[PDB]
């Protein structure tokens, strides 16, 4: 019964390695940097 | 008698470099 261990590993890893999205993922600067607004300001 | 005075032209800047870049930047 090595398939049961594999199913358990799959269930664990699907929860562990799942990526966050449209949520607490909050980014720093250098991610939310608008190039257009800086170009306009410098113009 | 009254004097007729010509006063020279003082203007504020209309465009930035021949264009207004706010509207251009919106559309772009």
């Amino acid at each position: 019964a090595q398939q049961q261990l594999n199913k358990q590993r799959q269930d664990f890893e699907r929860v562990r390695l799942r990526p966050e999205q449209l949520s607490n993922i909050i980014h720093d600067e250098s991610d939310t940097i608008s190039f257009r607004s800086n170009l306009l300001k410098n113009f | 008698s009254i004097v007729r005075n010509y006063k020279p032209l003082i203007n504020r800047l209309k465009h930035y470099n021949g264009y207004d870049i706010n509207y251009i930047s919106k559309i772009g």
